């Protein structure tokens, strides 16, 4: 397994692979961090969490 | 949901309830932002006038939380189709937008590459409704959800008295008593990524509920996201 295959890229969530590298991106209500991995929410009630 | 367990506070968050005129519920749905829900087309045909319940998990008693939302557009899959519940898919737009709080918060729509490649290749997705709890009997009153494993769409048309097209995919049981029920229709299939759970399924139909050899048969989400993007505009 290599590139979105292996442990999906390291992404927190979609995983495409772009010429012969991973690419993560986040749904709607997320911006990608720095790191250009992880996923962080925008705002309160980020889709697709349980509410605290 | 037959078998299964009690959605507890905050568990099932993207949970909405159509209830008829009698204020009561005959169908799920699930909330994909402030303004839409996602549901099945042939809970469509279930009530002449209907309004979504968000943020109910006990229909017993009103806890404060609970919120109606009557609907200005229905927008049900045109190719719908009663003899086969193929194309078994409808998007409704609220005529005022859901307020996001404990108990009420939108499921994820993913890409449909990743989703396919990634999500419906996990061992397992989660669906949850206040239907029936055996398969004659009466509806839950309160939220319940169920783990369900995806199943081989070859085993799955195998077990199927009745055609499973593409637009269909086959989750739950061969055996084991845990399954949706009539009620659980229009809810949601959710799959879990990383503490993050994504839209993968609609509640559609099952050959009664819980049967041996039977299984459970959601419409496919992925097969359809461009339209429900097409749909909420
Ligand atoms: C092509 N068809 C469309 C609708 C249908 N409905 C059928 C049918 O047998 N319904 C039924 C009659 C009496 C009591 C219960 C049920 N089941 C249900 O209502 C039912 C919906 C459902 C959805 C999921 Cl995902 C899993 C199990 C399920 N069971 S068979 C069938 C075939
Ligand atoms: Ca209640
Ligand atoms: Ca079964």
């Amino acid at each position: 397994r290599k590139l979105c295959s292996l442990d999906n890229g390291d992404c927190d969530q979609f995983c495409h692979e772009e010429q012969n590298s991973v690419v993560c991106s986040c749904a709607r209500g997320y911006t990608l961090a720095d790191n250009g991995k992880a996923c962080i929410p925008t705002g309160p009630y980020p889709c697709g969490k349980q509410t605290l | 949901i037959v078998g299964g367990q009690e959605c507890k506070d905050g568990e099932c968050p993207w949970q909405a309830l159509l209830i008829n005129e009698e204020n009561e519920g005959f169908c799920g749905g699930t909330i994909l932002s402030e303004f839409y829900i996602l549901t099945a087309a042939h809970c469509l045909y279930q009530a002449k006038r209907f309004k979504v319940r968000v943020g109910d998990r006990n229909t017993e008693q009103e806890e404060g939380g609970e919120a109606v939302h009557e609907v200005e557009v229905v927008i049900k899959h045109n190719r719908f189709t009663k003899e086969t519940y193929d194309f078994d898919i409808a998007v409704l737009r609220l005529k005022t937008p859901i307020t996001f709080r404990m108990n009420v918060a939108p499921a994820c729509l993913p890409e449909r590459d990743w989703a396919e490649s990634t999500l419906m290749t996990q061992k397992t997705g989660i669906v949850s409704g206040f239907g029936r709890t055996h398969e004659k009997g009466r509806q839950s009153t309160r939220l319940k959800m169920l783990e369900v494993p995806y199943v081989d769409r070859n085993s799955c048309k195998l077990s199927s008295s009745f055609i499973i097209t593409q637009n269909m995919f086959c989750a739950g049981y061969d055996t084991k008593q845990e399954d949706a029920c009539q009620g659980d229709s229009g809810g949601p299939h959710v799959t879990r990524f990383k503490d993050t759970y994504f839209v993968t399924g609609i509640v559609s139909w099952g050959e009664g509920c819980a049967r041996k050899g039977k299984y459970g048969i959601y419409t496919k989400v992925t097969a359809f996201l461009k339209w429900i993007d097409r749909s909420m505009k």
